[PDB]
C-alpha cells in the first residue's frame, strides 16, 4: 500500500508554540510553521509602545485540520510489563469510503501483539470513525518513540501518521515521607536537631530521589482632642510661664511619637512649634547669669526649677535648634548645688508648690534627688559630643555619687510611695548597678495597690503622678510583663476625664509614661526563622539557607542521608520535610468494586496465524 | 475675607507625582499670593518629604494646578517606614500670605493625606492557564508606570506553591520593560492552583498576581459546553417555566463529535452539597453534535416529591447538571457541568448602583438604572416603572408615578421632579412584567437651611466616545448669591487631571473634552461659594471602553483551513514603535478540566487603570465636604478641612 | 457471526451506589450485529436498559449492577479478516463518577487474554513469534 | 550577532555538499537556529531548525530526509548536509536566528549565506 516513508508524519504537538517578545517598526511580518497538531490555536497578542501604552490585540483563532487524520492519545501513567491498550482512531472526514492499514512500527523496547509491523486493515466509511486496538507491553525502562502508519488503498491513497513519545514510570508506586518538626529559637534545648536519615526496607534502591523541605511561620491611645487643648499659649513670670510649657511639649512629643498629628489639622502641628519657640524664648530671657532659671531675677535660684528647665529644655533641644552651651552651663551650675553625700539642697523653694508635684510632704530630699538625676541625664543628650569632657565626666561623677545614695535610701524602705515611685525610676534610667536596681524595684512591688482588674495605685494629683513614675520603670525594667499594659490602662482612663491631669507635673510626667508604653506596645521586631540544612551526601556534603524575615517557604535541597537542622532568630514555626521514593507495591490487577468479565465464541477468520 | 483652597487625591503614591490644585477665593484683586507646597510627616519634626514647588498664582488667573514630585529617597530620609500608626503624611502650602495678611495663626495650611508605595502596573502572562506537574512554565512581567507607558523599575517576582510556600524570588532589573523567565515544576507536585507575584522592588504594596492551575491531565480531544435554553428557570408558585437545554460537543477543530451523552442532574446549593435525582438521568445519541434534553413539569414534581425537597424551597438553589459525553467508536469522555441555572422568581434583575444617593431639593432627581437580564447580558426595551413618593415635612407626601423603557444599551436615565421642600424620597423601581424585578431604596435630603446647593444636569445621559465633548449643566439652586464664576475640575485615576473656571451666566455650558487620559471613568467636581461657605457637587461619569489607541492588529490571509505543516505570515500592525509580545496556545486547553480564567484583555487593563480610583459611588453628597470625601479628594480652606481617609478603600 | 457473552456484576456496599456504562469493544475487524441488540432491550425485564453500537465499538448503559453475576449476550457480524492476533479490551464505568473505570481483556476465543510475556523477578522479555 | 557561513560552491547533483556557518555575540545554546533557503525569484521559505538542545529538528517535505541538520554547543558551530543534491535546491542559504522553534520574525537576526550552484 502507501509507501511508509511517503506520507508526512505528524509528531510536534505542543500546548503552547508562539512565545516571543519582538519590536515592530509599524509593520512586521513573521513566518509561522504550524505545528503537527489538530486542533485551534487561539493567537494572541500584546503591543507595549514607549508612546501609546499598552494595547492588547484581537485574538486571532488560527484552525489547523487534516480531511483523513489519524488521533493517538496516549494514556498519561504507563508502568512498565503491564498489559497496555493502544486505540488510535481514524477519522474520515472525505466523501468516500476508505480501507485502511494501520500498523505501529517495530520499535524496540515495545511488545506488539504480533511483534512487528503486521499491517490491519479496517473499514472507515466515509464521515465516521473507527478506532483500531493495538495491544502492546512497554518493556523498556526511559521512553518509546511509537508511530502509527495508516496506509490507503492503491486506488484512492490517502496517507497519515502519528508519532509520540511513551514515558514508562519506573517500577512500584509513589511514597512520600512526611516528618513534622516544630522550631522554638528561644528555647536552649533542642535547637540544632536532626532528621533520621531514610531507612524504610520497602525503599526501591534503584529508582528517582527527590527531596523537599517546607517552612513556615505563624504569629500569634488617649484622647487627640483632650491633649490637643493643652497646647497652651506661654505667659506669665518665669514660673508661671514654665507652667504653660512643659505641657504645650508634653503633648507636643506624646502626639509626636504616638502618631497622632494626623486626627489634628496639619495648621496644628505647626502652630505648637511656634508655641515651643515662643516657650524657648520666654524662659531663655529669665535665664541667669549661670543658668539658674528663677522665677524672677531679683529672687534666688530654685535648683528644682532648674532641674525641671534643664529637663523641659533638654527634650525640646531637638525642635529648635537652640544654644547647647547655655544648658551645659547650667547643668555644671547644678552639680555645685550638690551636696557631700549626692544629695541636692535647693535653699530657696518655689513660690506655688502646686506645681511641685508631690515632692511636698514629710520627705522631699529623696525624690528631689532622683528628680534632679532624672533631668541631669535628659540633659546628657544636649552636651557636645566635641568639648565640655571635663563638664560631662564631673556629671556621671555626680549623678553615680547621687545614684549610690538612691539604692542606699531606698533600701532602708520607710519610704513614701510617690518617692519610692521616683527613686525607681530614677534608678533605672541612670544605669545603677543591678543590686540596688532589684532592691528598689522589689519595694516598688510591695507597696503597689490594687482594687479590681487593671486596676492600680479621678485620683488625685499624687495617685497619678505617682503611677505615672512606676510605669516608666516597669516598661524600662525588663520590657513589660502585663504589668505595665495594666498599670498603662489605667492612666488612659485616668487621663481621658474631662479636664484630666489636673496638676502640671503629673501631665509632663503621665503624657510621656503613656508615649512610652504606646511606643513600646506598637514595636514589631524583624521576626526571622532562618534555618540551615547540613549533611554528607553521596555526592558530598552540602548546605541551604533559607530566610524567613517576612509567609512560608519551600526549598529542593539535595541531600539524601541524615541531614542536621539549625534553627536561629526568634520567631516560632513549624518545619516538615519531604522525601519521595518508589516502594514495591503489588496490588490485585482485577477490578475490585465493579467487575466486568466478557468471553467470546464463534469461529474467527485469520491472514497470518502462529 | 481672602480664602486660598488646596486640592489633592486623598492617597499620595510614593515615587510618581502628586497633583496639587490650589485658587485663590474673593481676592481684593489687588495683591499676589507666593508660596511653595511640600509633603512633611509631623512625626520627624516636620522634616519635608517632598521638593517644595513654585506656587505664584496670580489674582487674575487664581487656579492652578501644581505637580509635587515624590521621590522615593526622600520618604525614606523623612522616615515614613519608621511610622507605626498607619500610613500618614501632611501636605502643607507655605505662603507667608496667610499670616500677614489673613492675620491667620501661622502661615501654614495644609490636608491630612494618606499614603502606600503601589505604583505603576504590572502583568503577568503565563504560558498556558494549565500545566501538569513536570513541565517547564514560561511567563513574563510587563512593568508599567502610572500613565501606562513602560517602565524600567526592578522588580521582584516571586512564585507560590499551591500551598502558599514560595519557591522562587527573583529581583531583576527590566531595562527594556520586558522580563521573560521560565522554571520547572516538581515532578510529585500535587494537584492545585499556584500563584506568580511580581512587584516593583522599590514598593512594597505594588504586587499583581497571576495564577496558572496544575493538575495531572492530558490534553482533551474534543470540548462539550452545556447551553442552556435560558439562563434562568422561573420558580414563581403556580407557573414553572420548562427546563430545556442543548448539549454540544464539538472536535476541537471544529467538526461535530457523534457519540452518546450521559446526562445527571441534581440541587447544588450555597455551600456546595449535591442532591442528585434517582432516574433522571438521559441518554441520547449526540446527532450532528447536537442532543436537546428537557424535564417536563410532571416528572421533575415528582423527582422533587421524592426528594421531599418540594418547590417552594427552591428559593436560591441552582441545578447542577454534568454531562459525560463518549464519543462512539472513540471511547473517550469529556465531562462539562452547568453551574449558572439559578431558580429565580424575577427574569430581570435591576441595577441600581448608578443612581446617585443625595438628592438635590429643587432640580430634577436623575434616576439611573441598568436593566440586565438574569445571568445574561443587557436587554432592551423592558417597561421600567418608578414611583417617588416624596416626603413633605408639612403636607401629604405626592406619590409620582413614571414610566420608561431601556434605551437599548440596557440603561434608563428617568429623571423625577422633586420639590426644594421634601424631607427624604422613596421610590420603588420595577423592571418588566410579568413578574418584574423589583428594587427599593430610599434617599434622605440633605439637611436644610443651610447654603445653598448646586446641581449637575448632564442632557445626553449616553456614555461618551473619547473625542467627544460632553456638557454639563450647572446650577445654583440656593440663594442668588453674586458667586462670579464657576470652579470645577476633572478627577481620573486619583488624579486631578484638568482644574478650570467658567464665569457664571443665565446658561451654564461647560464644555469637557474627554480624551484617554480620562478612562475608562472620571469625575466632574464643580464648586462655588455662598460667600464663606463652599457648596459643591460630584458627578462620576462612565467613559466608554473603547479601544487601546497602541492598535495592535494581529491579521493572517483568512482561509481558516490551514493542513499542519503549511507556513501561515502573520501581520503585525502597530501605529508606533512598540514591544510586541505574542502568545500561540492550543484552544484544548481551555476545554481541559480547570476554572476557565480569561487572559489578559482590555477588560483587564482598564480594570487596572481604574484600580487606582479614590472615590466610591456615583457621586453627589449631603454637605461640600463629604462630596469632596467621596470623590477622592483631600481639600481644605483654612476654616475647613476633609478627614483623611481611614483606609486606602471606601 | 460470533456470539458475545457481557458479564457484570459488584462486590458493592462501598463506592459506586449508582449504574454503570458498559464500553464493550469488540474484536478488531468486524461490529455487533444490529437486530439481536435491539432484542435485548425490547423484553420487559430490561437489563441493558439503552445502547448504542457502532463500528467496533458498543455502548451499554446496565441501569441496575445487582451483587450477583449476570450475562447478557449478542452476536456480530463481520465484513473484514482479523489482520493479526491479539486481545482486546472492555470498560465499565460509574454513572456518577465515571473516574471509578473498571478496565479489562478478552482474547478470541482460541486464544489468551494477556499477550505472552515471560517475567522473571526483575526483568521480562516477550515471546510474540511464531 | 555575526553570522560568518561557508562551503558553498557549485557541485554537481548527488555531490552531497555541506554547509556550516558559526555564531557568536550571544549564547548559543539558548537560541534556536534554522536554515532558510532564498530562491532567485521566489520568497523565504526556511528548511529546518534544530532545537535548543539539538535533538528535535524539522525539514520542509520538499528536502525531508534529503537533507541533515546538526548543531554542537561547544563549537558554537551548526552544519546542514545536502545528501543527493537536486538541481532545483539551487539558491543562497543562510542560517538564521529566532526563538520558540516554529516561528522566524522578518529581520530579527539573520545571516548572509552562500548561493549554492547546480550544472
Ligand atoms: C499583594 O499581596 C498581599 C499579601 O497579603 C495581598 O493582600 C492579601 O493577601 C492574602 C494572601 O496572603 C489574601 O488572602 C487577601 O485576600 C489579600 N488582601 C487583603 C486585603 O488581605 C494583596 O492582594 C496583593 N496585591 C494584589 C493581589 O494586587
Ligand atoms: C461508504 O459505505 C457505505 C456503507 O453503508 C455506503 O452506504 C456508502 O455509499 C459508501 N460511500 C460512498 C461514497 O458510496
Ligand atoms: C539569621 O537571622 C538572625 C536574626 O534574624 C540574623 O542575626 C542572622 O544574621 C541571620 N543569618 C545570616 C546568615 O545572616
Ligand atoms: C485481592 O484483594 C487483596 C486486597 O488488595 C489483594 O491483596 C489480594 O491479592 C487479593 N485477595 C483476594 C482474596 O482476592
Amino acid at each position: 500500500l502507501i509507501d511508509e516513508d511517503d506520507i508526512p508524519v505528524r509528531s510536534f504537538f505542543p500546548e503552547n508554540w508562539l512565545w516571543r517578545v519582538e519590536t515592530v517598526d509599524r509593520f512586521q511580518i513573521l513566518t509561522l510553521w504550524l505545528p503537527d497538531s489538530l486542533t485551534t490555536w487561539e493567537i494572541h497578542g500584546l503591543s507595549l509602545s514607549k508612546t501609546k501604552g499598552l494595547c492588547v490585540a484581537t485574538p486571532v483563532q488560527l484552525r489547523v485540520f487534516r480531511e483523513f487524520h489519524l488521533h493517538l492519545r496516549l494514556p498519561m501513567s504507563v508502568r512498565r510489563f503491564e498489559q497496555l491498550e493502544l486505540r488510535p482512531v481514524l477519522y474520515n472526514y472525505l466523501d468516500k469510503n476508505l480501507t485502511v492499514s494501520v500498523h505501529v512500527s517495530p520499535v524496540e523496547g515495545l511488545c506488539l501483539a504480533g511483534g512487528g509491523g503486521l499491517a490491519q486493515q479496517v473499514l472507515v466509511p466515509a464521515g465516521s470513525a473507527r478506532p483500531v486496538a493495538f495491544s502492546v507491553v512497554p518493556t523498556a525502562a526511559a521512553a518509546v518513540s511509537l508511530k502509527v502508519v495508516a496506509r490507503g488503498s492503491f486506488e484512492f491513497p490517502v496517507g497519515d501518521a502519528v508519532s509520540k513519545v511513551l514515558q514508562i514510570e519506573k517500577e512500584g508506586a509513589i511514597h512520600r515521607e512526611e516528618l513534622v518538626y516544630e522550631l522554638n529559637p528561644l528555647d536552649h534545648r533542642g535547637r540544632t536537631l536532626e532528621i533520621p536519615g531514610n531507612s524504610d526496607p520497602n525503599m526501591i534502591p534503584d529508582g528517582d530521589f527527590n527531596s523537599y523541605v517546607r517552612v513556615t511561620a505563624s504569629d500569634p491611645a488617649l484622647s487627640p482632642g483632650g491633649v490637643a487643648s493643652l497646647l497652651r499659649l506661654p505667659r506669665g513670670c518665669g514660673e508661671q510661664t514654665m507652667i504653660y510649657l512643659a505641657p504645650t511639649l508634653a503633648a507636643s512629643r506624646y502626639l509626636d511619637k504616638t502618631e497622632q498629628w494626623s486626627t489634628l489639622p496639619p495648621e496644628t502641628k505647626d502652630h505648637a512649634v511656634d508655641l515651643i519657640q515662643k516657650g524657648y524664648m520666654r524662659i531663655q530671657q529669665f535665664r541667669k547669669a549661670d543658668g539658674s532659671y528663677a522665677a524672677w531675677l531679683s529672687r534666688d535660684s530654685s535648683t528644682w526649677l532648674t532641674a525641671f528647665v534643664l529637663k523641659v529644655l533638654s527634650l525640646a533641644q531637638e525642635q529648635v535648634g537652640g544654644s547647647p552651651e547655655k544648658l551645659q552651663e547650667t547643668s555644671n551650675w547644678l552639680l555645685s548645688q550638690q551636696q557631700a553625700d549626692g544629695s541636692f539642697q535647693d535653699p530657696c523653694p518655689v513660690l506655688d508648690r502646686s506645681m511641685q508635684g508631690g515632692l511636698v510632704g514629710n520627705d522631699e530630699t529623696v525624690a528631689l534627688t532622683a528628680f534632679v538625676t532624672i533631668a541631669l541625664h535628659h540633659g546628657l543628650a544636649v552636651f557636645q559630643d566635641e568639648g565640655a569632657e571635663p563638664l560631662k565626666q564631673r556629671v556621671e561623677a555626680s549623678i553615680s555619687k547621687a545614684n549610690s545614695f538612691l539604692g542606699e535610701k531606698a533600701s532602708a524602705g520607710l519610704l513614701g510611695a510617690h518617692a519610692a515611685a521616683i527613686t525607681a525610676y530614677a534608678l533605672s534610667l541612670t544605669k545603677a548597678p543591678v543590686d540596688l536596681l532589684g532592691v528598689a524595684h522589689n519595694n516598688l512591688m510591695a507597696m503597689a495597690q490594687e482594687t479590681g482588674d487593671n486596676l492600680y495605685w479621678q485620683a488625685p494629683a499624687l495617685w497619678i503622678e505617682t503611677t505615672a513614675y512606676a510605669l516608666l520603670h516597669l516598661l524600662l525594667h525588663e520590657g513589660k510583663a502585663e504589668m505595665a499594659d495594666q498599670a498603662s490602662a489605667w492612666l488612659t482612663r485616668q487621663g481621658s476625664f474631662q479636664g484630666g491631669f489636673r496638676s502640671t507635673q503629673d501631665t509632663v510626667i503621665a503624657l510621656d509614661a503613656l508615649s512610652a508604653y504606646w511606643i513600646a506596645s506598637h514595636t514589631t521586631e524583624e521576626r526571622g526563622l532562618n534555618v540551615t540544612l547540613s549533611s554528607t551526601g553521596r555526592n558530598g556534603f552540602k548546605s541551604h539557607a533559607l530566610q524567613l524575615n517576612n509567609l512560608e517557604e519551600e526549598l529542593q535541597f539535595s541531600l539524601g542521608s541524615k541531614i542536621n537542622v539549625k534553627v536561629g532568630g526568634n520567631s516560632k514555626g513549624t518545619l516538615k520535610v519531604l522525601r519521595t521514593y518508589n516502594v514495591l507495591d503489588m496490588k490485585n490487577t482485577t477490578c475490585q468494586d465493579l467487575q466486568i468479565e466478557v468471553t467470546v465464541k464463534g469461529h474467527v477468520e485469520y491472514t497470518m496465524e502462529a | 475675607k481672602p480664602r486660598l483652597l488646596l486640592f489633592s487625591p486623598s492617597v499620595v503614591h510614593l515615587g510618581v507625582p502628586l497633583s496639587v490644585g490650589v485658587q485663590l477665593q474673593d481676592v481684593p484683586r489687588g495683591q499676589v499670593v507666593k508660596g511653595s507646597v511640600f509633603l512633611r510627616n509631623p512625626s520627624r519634626n516636620n522634616v519635608p518629604c517632598s521638593p517644595k514647588v513654585d506656587f505664584t498664582l496670580s489674582s487674575e488667573r487664581d487656579f492652578a494646578l501644581l505637580s509635587l514630585q515624590v521621590p522615593l529617597k526622600d520618604a525614606k530620609s523623612c522616615g515614613l517606614h519608621q511610622l507605626l500608626r498607619g500610613p500618614e503624611v501632611q501636605l502643607v502650602a507655605h505662603s507667608p500670605w496667610l499670616k500677614d495678611s489673613l492675620s491667620r495663626t501661622t502661615n501654614i495650611q495644609g490636608i491630612n493625606l494618606l499614603f502606600s508605595s503601589r505604583r505603576g502596573h504590572l502583568f503577568l502572562q503565563t504560558d498556558q492557564p494549565i500545566y501538569n506537574p513536570g513541565q517547564r512554565v514560561r511567563y513574563r512581567v510587563f512593568a508599567l508606570d502610572q500613565k501606562m507607558r513602560p517602565s524600567t523599575d526592578t522588580i521582584t517576582v516571586m512564585v507560590e506553591n499551591s500551598h502558599g510556600l514560595r519557591v522562587r524570588k527573583k529581583e531583576v532589573y527590566m531595562p527594556s520593560s520586558i522580563f521573560q523567565d521560565d522554571f520547572v515544576i516538581p515532578d510529585i507536585s500535587e494537584p492545585g492552583t499556584w500563584k506568580i507575584s511580581a512587584r516593583f522592588s522599590d514598593g512594597l504594596e505594588s504586587n499583581s498576581s497571576t495564577q496558572f492551575e496544575v493538575k495531572k491531565y492530558v490534553l482533551p480531544n474534543f470540548e462539550v459546553k452545556i447551553t442552556p435554553g435560558k439562563p434562568y428557570i422561573l420558580t414563581v408558585p403556580g407557573h414553572l417555566d420548562e427546563m430545556q437545554l442543548d448539549i454540544q460537543a464539538r472536535y476541537i477543530y471544529g467538526k461535530p463529535v457523534q457519540g452518546v451523552a450521559y446526562v445527571r442532574f441534581g440541587l447544588l446549593d450555597e455551600d456546595g452539597k449535591k442532591t442528585f435525582f434517582r432516574g433522571l438521568e438521559s441518554q441520547t445519541k449526540l446527532v450532528n453534535g447536537q442532543s436537546h434534553i428537557s424535564l417536563s413539569k410532571a416528572e421533575f414534581q415528582d423527582a422533587l416529591e421524592k426528594l421531599n425537597m418540594g418547590i417552594t424551597d427552591l428559593q436560591g438553589l441552582r441545578l447542577y447538571v454534568a454531562a459525560a459525553i463518549i464519543e462512539s467508536p472513540g471511547g473517550e469522555m469529556e465531562e462539562a457541568e452547568l453551574t449558572s441555572w439559578y431558580f429565580v422568581s424575577s427574569p430581570f434583575s435591576l441595577d441600581l448602583s448608578k443612581t446617585k444617593r443625595h438628592l438635590v431639593p429643587g432640580a430634577p432627581f436623575l434616576l439611573q438604572a441598568l436593566v440586565r437580564e438574569m445571568s445574561g447580558s443587557p436587554a432592551s426595551g423592558i417597561p421600567v416603572k418608578v414611583s417617588a413618593t416624596v416626603s413633605s415635612p408639612g403636607s401629604v407626601p405626592e406619590v409620582q408615578d413614571i414610566q420608561q423603557n431601556t434605551d437599548g444599551s440596557g440603561q434608563v436615565s428617568i429623571p423625577i421632579i422633586i420639590p426644594q421642600t421634601i424631607s427624604e424620597l422613596q421610590l420603588s423601581v420595577s423592571a418588566g412584567s410579568p413578574h418584574p424585578a423589583i428594587a427599593r431604596l430610599t434617599v434622605a435630603a440633605p439637611p436644610s437651611g443651610g447654603p445653598g446647593f448646586l446641581s449637575i444636569e448632564r442632557p445626553d445621559s449616553r456614555p461618551p466616545r473619547v473625542g467627544d465633548t460632553l456638557n454639563l449643566n450647572l446650577r445654583a439652586v440656593g440663594s442668588g448669591a453674586t458667586f462670579s464664576h464657576y470652579y470645577y475640575m476633572i478627577l481620573s485615576r486619583g488624579q486631578i487631571v484638568f482644574m478650570n473656571r467658567e464665569p457664571k451666566r443665565t446658561l451654564t455650558s461647560v464644555s469637557v473634552f474627554v480624551d484617554h487620559h480620562l478612562a475608562p471613568s472620571f469625575y466632574f467636581v464643580a464648586f462655588y461659594y455662598h460667600g464663606d461657605h463652599p457648596v459643591a457637587n460630584s458627578l462620576r461619569v462612565d467613559v466608554q471602553a473603547g479601544a487601546c489607541e497602541g492598535k495592535l492588529e494581529l491579521s493572517v490571509d483568512g482561509a481558516k483551513q490551514y493542513r499542519n505543516g503549511e507556513s501561515v505570515k502573520l501581520h503585525l500592525e502597530t501605529d508606533s514603535l512598540a514591544l510586541v509580545a505574542l502568545g500561540a496556545l492550543d484552544t484544548a486547553l481551555y476545554a481541559a478540566g480547570s476554572k476557565s480564567h480569561k487572559p489578559l484583555n482590555m477588560g483587564k487593563v482598564f480594570e487596572a487603570m481604574n484600580s487606582y480610583d479614590l472615590g466610591c459611588g456615583p457621586g453627589g453628597g449631603d454637605s461640600a465636604l463629604q462630596v469632596f470625601q467621596a470623590a477622592g479628594l483631600a481639600f481644605s480652606d483654612g476654616d475647613q478641612w476633609t478627614l483623611s481617609r481611614k483606609r486606602l478603600s471606601c | 457471526r460470533v456470539h458475545y457473552t457481557v458479564c457484570i456484576w459488584r462486590n458493592g456496599k462501598v463506592g459506586l451506589s449508582g449504574m454503570a456504562i458498559a464500553d464493550v469493544t469488540l474484536l478488531s475487524g468486524f461490529h455487533a450485529l444490529r437486530a439481536d441488540l435491539e432484542k435485548l432491550t425490547s423484553l420487559s425485564d430490561r437489563y441493558v436498559s439503552h445502547f448504542e453500537t457502532e463500528g467496533p465499538h458498543v455502548l451499554l448503559y446496565f441501569d441496575s449492577v445487582p451483587t450477583s453475576r449476570e450475562c447478557v449476550g449478542f452476536e456480530a457480524v463481520q465484513e473484514v479478516p482479523v489482520g493479526l492476533v491479539q486481545p482486546a479490551s472492555a470498560t465499565l464505568y460509574d454513572y456518577y463518577n465515571p473516574e471509578r473505570r473498571c478496565s479489562v481483556f478478552y482474547g478470541a476465543p482460541s486464544k489468551s487474554r494477556l499477550l505472552a510475556t515471560l517475567c522473571s523477578a526483575e526483568v521480562c522479555q516477550c515471546a510474540e513469534g511464531k | 550577532v555575526q553570522l560568518v557561513e561557508s562551503g558553498g560552491g557549485l557541485v554537481q547533483p548527488g555531490g552531497s555538499l555541506r554547509l556550516s556557518c558559526a555564531a557568536s555575540g550571544f549564547t548559543f545554546s539558548s537560541y534556536h537556529m534554522s536554515w532558510v533557503r532564498q530562491a532567485p525569484g521566489k520568497g523565504l521559505e526556511w528548511i529546518s531548525v534544530i532545537n535548543d538542545s539539538g535533538d528535535l529538528t524539522r525539514y520542509a517535505d520538499s528536502v525531508k530526509g534529503r537533507f541533515t541538520i546538526s548543531r554542537d554547543n561547544a563549537k558554537n558551530t551548526l552544519y546542514l548536509q545536502m545528501n543527493s543534491l537536486q538541481p532545483e535546491d539551487t539558491a543562497v542559504y543562510s542560517c538564521l536566528k529566532s526563538s520558540d522553534f516554529y516561528s522566524y520574525s522578518n529581520a530579527d537576526s539573520r545571516g548572509q549565506g552562500t548561493q549554492v550552484t547546480v550544472s
